[PDB]
RNA sequence: AGUAGAAACAAGGGCCCUGC
């Protein structure tokens, strides 16, 4: 491919390629005729096929091959030795037993028409052989030598299969005599747009071709504009050292409250042992009801705090009725129908009906969108995020496949890392949490596929393994079921995605609540559970999810590989330096800064700082919106920037101030956008001890 | 080393056999010899030696 | 690929068959020219509507 | 069958109706391409997602609904569902099912007799497993790699094969009734099409599936990656657990696939014949042309035509280009200088001329360019990247790991670069002896200084000592090349500069037509030369396996042996069809006109002569015997027919029948004089000689439509011939017509006369015949 | 399991090649050579599946 | 060192032994071979005899 | 009610159908 040639090449002998290649040189003609001379000629050649004549000499003289001048001169030679009248046109070869010129001609089209119009031309005057790609002879005179046919049949044969492979069996490579200009219909309309789309100064498009064709390069006029247009530009160029980074303005407000769906740190859970035969959530969540303590539960119509009091206390009792019947599903009544959002979509009014008359009824403006207001640092934050970095108790709380075989120390290597950085994560909160969220979210999701159009009744539970102790005590420690809670759908009609399907959480809990963080929870004293007793609440509130939430939170294991592959980027990265395993000694005894007390930092080894980084890909998992796109998307800038801080690589940039702009755009109402921008701040604080290019 | 009779799994099992095409076995008839083509195998096997 | 349309390729092929089987395989006069009648009346059919 | 009958009735019915008709007559067949597209048109954003919300239905698959009632697999086995009557929607002939159904199916449902042909449709697969096995890992260590960027190939694959050539070949061992006009790669490699044609037939095989995989069979899957190491097809199709930025698993994988090994012998031959045509002063184009084409080789099993070798590989050295050139086969854009390798990145100029002194005085003209160009250059483990700026090595930076390998790299590139007074004042110890024209045939200045450096490595130590010395400015230390190749020093060599990291070697996927001269020096549409033969090793000595060079220049043989093999060629050249060759008497069962050929008269004179009569009774015996019946051996009757011109005798036959040269051959097995195979019936070896049997007719061996391909031909259509089968093919009369149905949508007539001619010297003779 | 064969060569199941001696080239490098002039061990080629 | 130890988990090279096999069934064959007379004689070489 | 973002959802088609 990419070029005639080369394709031609394909099924000519090169040599017929390179004569055919200088013979479209020579009248300088769309290269794109490469191929049917070549085809022509090499019929010419095997025409000739080294035949002798009586005399033992050559019979057929060749002349298609050659120049024009010198074919003329060898056409009339030839006229005059043997006593022949001259022949108005060329020919392509000339036989001496018969003493007579021999045309040849080639064509696609099943049909004379070639052979009509060369017999014109020609009358009778030469013998004229018209061969067709697909077997057929039109003459003027007795036929060729056999052998002559067979090869030249069997050669236009293959070639027409070989075109027909490669499209190119069209009037446009393969053209008769008439049809050799192929050009685009330029029409009437199209020339009129064409005159009309130039640039200013010319008024046709034969001016600017004109003028484009012709174009001539002068330097010292480009130069000119060039330093022109650099003087009335002014571009600011700003070294960092010399002009410093302000910190980020957080906005103002009250504080951002709690927004995952689940209750992370304030959750309570019912325990029991799990038997392989009751394994599905709808029966878990009816084991837990027979014990009795799930019943014991019993609100009071005094909530702590929130709103629609009345409607939580009847939906809770329907809950309960329901589970009783053993069928996990509630009735449409006033409650429900409230708390789902059964009925609470517009009405639609087609225009074609409208009239002002009716818009002067009821105003009908246009919707004022009310963008969301602004919040505050969040102070229950730092709270969760100590909470989730300790041990819990159990372990095994996200569900992993097996290891396969190893054969070579390489893959020994894999499991045994993988082995211990597993066992070091599956203990921790941060662990049961990705659990709970794995397991109710699959169950929901298969509710809303199975049952839509009817509210279901769905558990908020996990499982797990208790802890392994010594082989002293009961050995081979047994599993759990851990229940937190109970879900609620509402007629998950998702026809279409990005859709909304409204549930509602009822938790359980031991921790009163407060204003700031709990806002949207609307709280209850529900009675006593023991531990000693003790106090329990019932959180609960109302709020959504749609198919993407549902299939990301589903598949939320991936915080483990790129925590895994940070940790072991590091260790390998340190063992390569010194040609030795430093893996254990690297999660041993490496250590990374963590925060800060009482004024000073913190470091621990890297084997219990992974958890700060595990936490920190199951929190963007949790809160990923587009205000924590636009702000991780912007830090990168004042990172960089850091770093050529460290290296003392005099950084620059064009206008920081539009860059901090542009972040402290993006932070409304997101916890972690801004408990994040906070942290970044005194990054840059703690920084400046040691580095420049920032300001206090 | 070269064979003309297939192995068993049990008794060769510290050698790998091929197929190497066929070969010729010559038996008197009357007053001549002749030949009658057979298979031919190949037995492949890795030993230890010393002095 | 080739010169015939879809219609004359599928007619060919199918007559072709025919023979090729009832030369040897397992089919009788009577199915051949059976065969053969409901093709040459679909052929008629195809050339006349148009 | 009733099968048949029923495609019948769906073509009339669709021919009923109008718009079907209308689209089934306009345009050629090409058209169902077209229409194939217009249908069953549906994506989707985010299959994972409707994956995990399809799966979650009670019948989310579709399955055919005769299939599960032929098989009774029924409906609602223990309580669990497996499918119910319905149409999907698109297919309107399928059915809903559910995923349990392809495990009911798995575990009691109907079992075909056999599936080990699976180790055959996918044989790459388990070439891919078999060779891992054989692997012997070791230690895993821990270090940093230096990982060099290039384009290589992941497959290792046999008779690595082009595109057009596959496409057919998928025709003739699968669909081979629809099969097209056969063309000149299936005529040629006819052992292969037979040997992937047993596997596959008379099978119960999906096709499209087995088609698939052969076009995976035959590729060698390049990719552009980082790499370390030795660079084998085999270590690059499990690079991924052999190493890393900072890791290396140890392990040895030298012995196996023997791929590198059949790229050397290639190479070797190459050598060979291009020094054979270099022999020559004025037709070593037109020789090396006729040598290369006048030669094959075996490639594992397969018998393999070495100008077929030549267009496939992708050899870069000095050697594979020439031919590859001759061949008018077009080739990548990598340059040649030597022993090194370049390729050049950005920049232009062109030629001009210069003159130098050898001795005293004695002007000598050499060329240069003028402008600045920049390079890659790569010598033995040792990198470069270089720029050139009018006869000076403006600057330059290497990236290798050995003193040896730098000092040889730098200097090949200042000599590349006519950098130094050495191209202004020659040395002293060169003259006008050593100039050039070992017999005739100059040598630019260039090559002269190179020989020069291989003489001697004092000669190369002077060299670089033309390059400036100067002392190591501070800083730069680590960065400096003394004269000895180390890393640092007190003086080093002027605007040079060190590295540990190879350089990564450009890439560009385009091609250029390249042309030679007559002295073998290859030039692309401008005067640099990219391939030469002084660029080659001298000479040595080789004992080739396999090969063929069936050319008296190339040959050792004596005359007698070569007299023999001659007789034998002559004697199958009478193979073909028409009347008085030997096929046709067969078929009359004229079994005494073979007695008479003028061919067996021209091997008479080698026969034994004190018992030239016993071997014509036993000859003449075999003969008849093989053509009264009908099964006969072709490849028998031309082994014993050279004996039977004389006339029966009495006397004791041992066995065999001898030469006069005490060379024999016995009827019936395979010795060192004639031998054949039923694998590769297309070839018959004399004394190490191959030569071609044409395909006219087939013996009991050959077993279809393929060995007669060569005895047939077009001709002008003809609509009186009668029209036939594939099979009845064989039931022609030599010289006879018959029409066709060639691949799809297409008839012919064919003939079934030969014509041995081709195209090439039809086409050379009469363009020669035109330089005049 | 059964206890396999353990000499280093076979003794039943051989087999071999002759050719006549011949005094002047009695010696392990030129039998093998010889026996390999005449072309019964270049023949041999094992295919790739055992 | 107990460092270098403790990471590459050196111990003493377990000793392996031979696994006990069953009677052959191929013995008597191979004898009953050996005992008949080969077609070829005069494999071993002997000295001479003095007077 | 609630969700989400810079616009959309809080079923849609003909009592029945469905979820790109």
């Amino acid at each position: 491919s990419k070029t005639f040639a080369e394709i031609a090449e394909a099924f000519l002998e090169p040599e017929a390629v390179r004569i055919a290649k200088e013979a479209v040189e020579e009248y300088g003609d769309h290269e794109r005729k490469i191929i049917q001379i070549g085809i022509h000629f090499q019929v010419c050649c095997m025409f000739c096929d080294e035949y002798l004549s009586t005399n033992g000499s050559d019979r057929f003289v060749l002349i298609e091959g050659r120049k024009r001048g010198t074919a003329v001169s060898l056409q009339n030679e030839l006229c005059k030795s043997y006593d022949l009248e001259p022949l108005p046109f060329l020919c392509d070869i000339f036989d001496r037993e018969e003493k007579q010129f021999v045309e040849i001609g080639i064509t696609r089209k099943a049909d004379d028409s070639y052979f009509q119009s060369k017999f014109g031309k020609l009358g009778n005057s030469c013998k004229i052989f018209v061969f067709s790609y697909d077997g057929r002879l039109d003459k003027n005179c007795e036929g060729p030598m056999e052998e002559q046919k067979l090869r030249i049949f069997s050669f236009l044969a293959t070639a027409a299969d070989f075109l027909r492979k490669e499209n190119m069996f069209n009037e446009i490579f393969l053209p008769d005599n008439e049809e050799t200009i192929i050009e685009m219909k330029k029409g009437k309309t199209f020339l009129e747009l064409r005159d009309e789309s130039v640039p200013l100064p010319f008024q046709t498009y034969e001016q600017m071709k004109d003028y484009c064709e012709k174009f001539k390069g002068n330097p010292r006029e480009l130069a000119s504009k060039v330093s022109q247009m650099q003087s009335n530009i002014k571009l600011p160029i700003k070294h960092y050292e010399q002009n410093k980074f302000r910190q980020i303005r957080l906005p103002k407000g009250p504080m951002a409250p709690y927004t995952h769906k689940f209750l992370m740190e304030e959750a309570w859970m019912f325990t029991k042992i799990s038997d392989p035969e009751r394994s599905r959530a709808g029966e878990i969540l009816i084991d837990f009801f027979k014990k009795g303590n799930l019943s014991a539960i019993r609100p009071k119509d005094k909530p702590l705090q929130g709103k629609y009091p009345i409607h939580y206390k009847n939906l809770w009792n329907q809950i309960k009725a329901a589970i009783a019947d053993r069928t996990m599903v509630i009735n449409e009544n006033d409650h429900s129908e409230f708390l789902g959002g059964i009925g609470r979509a517009s009405k639609k009014i087609p225009e074609i009906s409208l009239t002002q008359d009716v818009i002067t009824t009821e105003g009908l403006k246009q919707s004022e969108n009310k963008l969301p207001e602004p919040r505050s640092f969040p102070r229950w934050f730092n709270a969760e995020w100590m909470w989730a970095i300790k041990d819990s108790d159990l372990t095994g709380w996200v569900p992993m496949a097996e290891y396969p075989p190893a054969d070579n120390e390489l893959e020994d290597y894999a499991e045994h890392l993988n082995k211990t950085m597993e066992g070091v994560l599956q203990g921790t909160n941060c662990a049961r949490e990705m659990g709970k969220c794995i397991l109710t979210v699959g169950a929901l999701m298969t509710e809303c596929r199975l049952f839509p159009g009817k509210i279901k009744v769905v558990p908020i539970y996990a499982r797990s393994k208790e802890r392994k102790s010594m082989q002293e005590g009961l050995p081979v420690p047994s599993e759990m079921d851990c229940l937190f809670g109970i879900c609620v759908k509402s007629k998950s009609h998702l026809n279409k995605d990005d859709g909304m399907y409204t549930i509602i959480t009822f938790e359980f809990s031991i921790r009163e609540p407060n204003l700031e963080k709990h806002q949207k929870y609307t709280v209850f004293e529900a009675g006593h559970t023991t531990v000693r007793e003790v106090p329990l609440y019932l959180y609960c509130r109302t709020t959504a999810l749609s198919k993407i939430k549902n299939d990301w939170l589903s598949k939320a294991r991936r915080c483990f590989i790129t925590t895994m592959d940070t940790v072991e980027t590091i260790c390998l990265r340190e063992s390569a330096k010194a040609e030795e395993n430093l893996v254990e000694k690297t999660l041993n005894e490496k250590q990374m800064w963590i925060g800060k007390k009482n004024g000073e930092l913190i470091a621990q080894p890297l084997r219990e700082a992974l958890r700060v980084q595990l936490v920190q890909q199951f929190y963007f998992c949790i809160y990923n919106d587009s205000q924590l796109e636009g702000f991780c998307n912007e830090q990168k800038k004042i990172l960089m920037a850091l770093e050529g801080d460290k290296k003392n690589k005099s950084s620059f940039g064009f206008n920081p101030e539009g860059l901090l702009e542009k972040i402290e755009e993006c932070l409304i109402n997101n916890p972690m956008c801004l408990f994040m921008a906070q942290r970044l701040n005194e990054l840059v604080i703690e920084a400046s001890k040691r580095g420049a290019k920032f300001f206090k | 080393e070269f064979s003309i009779r297939e192995p068993n799994l049990e008794k060769h099992q510290k050698y790998t056999v091929f197929e190497a095409g066929h070969t010729t076995v010559r038996m008197k008839k009357g007053e001549s010899v002749i030949g009658r083509e057979v298979p031919l195998y190949l037995y492949c096997r890795t030993t230890a030696l010393s002095k | 690929i080739g010169a015939m349309s879809i219609g004359e390729a599928i007619e060919e092929k199918l007559l072709e068959r025919a023979k090729m089987k009832r030369d040897i395989g397992a089919i009788e006069d009577s199915e051949y020219e059976e065969i053969k009648d409901i093709i040459r009346d679909a052929k008629k059919a195809r050339l006349e509507s148009r | 069958m009733s099968l048949l009958l029923t495609i019948a009735k769906e073509y009339k019915r669709l021919c009923q109706d109008a718009k079907a008709a209308q689209m089934m007559t306009v345009g050629t067949v090409s058209n169902y391409t077209t229409f194939k597209k217009w249908t069953t048109s549906r994506k989707e954003k985010n299959p994972s997602l409707r994956m995990r919300w399809a799966m979650s239905s009670k019948f989310p698959i579709i399955a055919n609904k005769r299939m599960l009632e032929e098989a009774q697999i029924p409906k609602e086995h223990n309580n669990v569902a497996l499918w119910e009557d319905t149409e999907d929607v698109s297919k309107r002939d399928h059915v809903l099912a559910s995923a349990s159904c392809i495990n009911y199916w798995n575990f009691c449902g109907p079992c075909v007799n056999n599936s080990e042909v699976i180790k055959e449709v996918y044989k790459s697969r388990f070439g891919r497993l078999e060779r891992r096995k054989e692997i012997m890992w070791k230690e895993l260590r821990f270090t940093l790699v230096d990982r060099q960027r290039r384009r290589v190939d992941t497959q290792p694959v046999e008779q690595r094969l082009r595109t057009g050539e596959i496409k057919d070949l998928q025709m003739w061992t699968l669909f081979e009734d629809e099969a097209p006009l056969a063309s000149k790669f299936i005529l040629d490699n006819y052992g292969l099409v037979k040997e992937m044609r047993s596997k596959f037939a008379n099978k119960p095989l999906n096709k499209e599936v087995v088609a698939h995989m052969l076009e995976k069979q035959f590729n060698p899957e390049s990719r552009f990656l980082p790499v370390f190491g030795a660079i084998r097809p085999e270590r690059m199709e499990l690079i991924h657990a052999l190493g890393g930025e900072t890791w290396i698993q140890e392990a040895n994988t030298a012995g196996i696939s023997n791929v590198d090994q059949r790229k050397n012998d290639i190479r070797a031959v190459c050598r060979k014949v291009c020094l054979a045509a270099n022999a020559s002063i004025m037709n070593a184009k037109s020789k090396l042309v006729e040598y290369i084409k006048s030669t094959s080789m075996r490639i594992g099993e397969t018998e393999r035509k070495l100008e077929e070798l030549i267009l496939e590989t992708d050899d870069v050295s000095p050697e594979v280009t020439l031919c590859k050139s001759a061949l008018g086969g077009q080739l990548g854009k990598t340059l040649s200088f030597g022993p090194m390798l370049l390729k050049k990145i950005s920049g232009s100029g062109v030629k001009v001329k210069d003159t130098v002194y050898i001795q005293g005085v004695r002007a000598v003209q050499f060329e240069y360019w003028s402008e600045q160009e920049e390079f890659y250059g790569e010598y033995k483990s040792a990198t470069a990247l270089f720029s050139r700026k009018e006869r000076s090595l403006e600057w330059i930076t290497i990236g290798g790991g050995i003193n040896e390998d730098r000092k040889r790299l730098l200097a090949m590139c200042m000599i590349f670069c006519r950098d130094g007074d050495y191209f202004k004042d020659a040395p002293a110890t060169i003259t006008m002896a050593d100039l050039s024209t070992k017999l005739g045939r100059e040598i630019p200045y260039q090559y002269v200084m190179m020989n020069w450096i291989q003489k001697s490595e004092d000669n190369l130590e002077a060299l670089l000592y033309s390059r400036g010395i100067v002392e190591t400015n501070p800083g730069k230390m680590g960065s400096s090349m003394g004269i000895d190749g180390s890393k640092r020093a007190i003086k080093s060599l002027r605007a040079v500069t060190i590295q540990s990291g190879k350089i990564d070697m450009p890439e560009s996927k385009e091609k250029i037509h390249l042309e030679l001269s007559d002295n073998l020096e290859a030039f692309d549409s401008s005067g640099r030369i990219v391939a030469t033969i002084l660029d080659l090793p001298s000479d040595k000595k080789v004992t080739f396996q396999d090969v063929s060079f069936q050319h008296p220049d190339l040959a050792v043989l004596r005359d007698e042996k070569t007299a023999i093999t001659k007789g034998y060629e002559a004697l199958i050249k009478r193979l073909g069809t028409g009347d008085n060759d030997i096929p046709s008497l067969i078929a009359k069962k004229d079994y005494l006109s073979l007695y008479n050929l003028p061919e067996v008269k021209l091997m008479a004179p080698l026969i034994r002569p004190n018992r030239k009569g016993v071997y014509s009774r036993v000859a003449r015996k075999l003969v008849s015997t093989q053509v009264t019946t009908g099964h006969y051996s072709l490849h028998e009757l031309i082994k014993v027919l050279p004996f039977t011109y004389f006339a029966p005798k009495q006397g004791m036959f041992e066995g065999r029948l001898f030469f006069s040269n005490d060379s024999f051959v016995e009827p019936g097995v395979n010795n060192n004089v004639f031998s054949w195979s039923k694998a590769d019936s297309s070839k018959i070896y004399c004394h190490g000689i191959a030569i071609r049997v044409p395909l006219v007719v087939g013996d009991e061996h050959m077993d279809t439509s393929l060995a007669l391909l060569e005895g047939f031909s077009v001709c002008e259509n003809d609509p009186r011939a009668p029209m036939v089968t594939r099979q009845d093919l064989i039931d022609v009369g030599f010289g006879q017509k018959v029409r066709l149905f060639v691949g799809q949508g297409s008839v012919r007539t064919f003939k079934r006369t030969a014509s041995q001619r081709a195209a090439s010297s039809d086409v050379n003779k009469n363009v020669k015949k035109i330089k005049m």
